[PDB]
């Protein structure tokens, strides 16, 4: 088994801490949802091949501009956050972190993904959104998005559910091991 | 860490730590309130937990078996003797702060009301400024930690064959050289989600509400003075290279 490092980045209400743990319990908790991330390592086959994928978070560091590159060092792919039920955090993406972890992780594959994909359908979520003229996150907008800031490939989720969650750590594995 | 603590803190939860007869005696807000305030100390409990793999597993075992140049291990753990005697001793206040609490005739069954003060005396006076001063030099010397690490394994066999070693058993699978030197640097930024999660549910006493508000702005003082203090080191940078930043 191979290792390899994964930092997930995105705005504060983006849903990061939520995947990665749903991800490394392979469950959503049902008595109780932790507020933090340590860190994790999984074991993961991907196409035949054993990976071990360590797993870091970056909640708690979007305001602090000089510790926040300390998490990137060494990272072999990226997993770029916006949630589907936010239009705004899916704005700040080409804005402030595509050009930070271009500069500090160059070269290294970026996955977009978009989390909390079962909000798309959510009608407290869509009044909530129309009181600013605004509608969920569309599929093509997420993946016109990741096309613009030369993504390795757009991806969806839903950590609530685990719909998808399995299918972004596997392919988050094949981007960490390309040449 | 010592098993009596492990044991106290293995349960996933507050509300699956005590006994449910206890647990069905509490409103939903405390129970809540409850679940994040053990969260803080179950991770502080590991952080303390990551402090001494780095200095007795790690720092400690090359001082003994292998034969590195003067000043090599301290470049790999800077800081690591003073951020242990920070975390080690707000790690006591809390888990005294837990036992004063207990029911008599429990081990399990408590519930902590006055977090917050203790909370002000940790990141205010003397210890936040050294809090402050540690965690500014120990960010700063970060990257020159990593970049010294991978020297070290790559070039020297008997460095190697020490990490392969005492990293092999499955208990220390999140805790490589490299690994424990990130989970120092992002603790500092756990505080903030943790404390402000406590303060959602901790409306019930107006003092606490108070006390928890005060500590929630002391802890950001705290962060956004050790990000103001931060420069990367870099083994061999010219002076040049340094007043032209
Ligand atoms: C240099 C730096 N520190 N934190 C963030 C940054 C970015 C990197 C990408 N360009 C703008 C500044």
């Amino acid at each position: 088994a191979i290792r390899k490092k994964l930092v997930i980045v995105g705005d504060g209400a983006c849903g990061k801490t939520c995947l990665l743990i749903v991800f490394s319990k392979d469950q959503f908790p049902e008595v109780y949802v932790p507020t933090v991330f340590e860190n994790y390592v999984a074991d993961i086959e991907v196409d035949g091949k054993q990976v071990e994928l360590a797993l870091w978070d970056t909640a708690g560091q979007e305001d602090y501009d000089r510790l926040r590159p300390l998490s990137y060092p060494d990272t072999d792919v990226i997993l770029m956050c916006f949630s589907i039920d936010s239009p705004d955090s899916l704005e700040n993406i080409p804005e402030k972190w595509t050009p930070e972890v271009k500069h500090f992780c160059p070269n290294v594959p970026i996955i977009l993904v978009g989390n909390k994909k079962d909000l798309r359908n959510d009608e407290h979520t869509r009044r909530e959104l129309a009181k600013m003229k605004q509608e969920p996150v569309k599929p093509e907008e997420g993946r016109d998005m990741a096309n613009r800031i030369g993504a390795f490939g757009y991806m969806e989720c839903s950590a609530k559910t685990k719909d998808g969650v399995r299918e972004v750590f596997e392919m988050a594995t094949r981007a960490a091991l390309q040449a | 860490s010592m098993e009596m603590d492990e044991k106290d803190f293995a349960a996933d939860s507050w509300s699956l730590a005590v006994d449910s007869s206890f647990l069905q005696q509490h409103k939903k807000e405390v129970m809540k309130q409850q679940d994040v305030i053990y969260e803080l100390i179950q991770t502080e409990l590991h952080h303390v937990r990551t402090l001494k793999i780095m200095t007795r597993l790690f720092r400690t075992g090359m001082l003994e078996e292998l034969h590195l140049e003067p000043g090599v291990v301290q470049g790999l753990f800077p800081c690591v003797d003073e951020l242990s005697d920070i975390h080690t001793r707000f790690l006591s206040q809390l888990l005294e702060r837990r036992r004063q609490a207990l029911c008599p005739g429990s081990t399990r069954n408590f519930v902590i009301h006055r977090l917050g003060d203790l909370l002000i005396s940790q990141f205010s006076g003397p210890s936040a400024e050294q809090m402050c001063k540690t965690y500014s030099e120990f960010c700063s010397r970060h990257s020159k930690a990593l970049k010294l690490y991978k020297e070290l394994y790559a070039r020297d066999k008997r460095f190697q064959q020490f990490i392969r070693k005492v990293t092999r058993p499955a208990v220390l699978k999140r805790h490589g050289v490299q690994e424990c030197i990130l989970l120092v640097t992002q603790r500092i930024t756990k505080y903030p989600l943790l404390i402000s999660r406590i303060l959602q549910h901790s409306h019930g006493i107006e003092e606490e509400r108070q006390d928890l508000t005060t500590a929630l702005g002391l802890v950001k003082e705290l962060l956004s003075n050790v990000d103001e203090g931060i420069y990367q080191l870099e083994k061999g940078a010219r002076l040049q290279e340094i007043y032209n930043r």
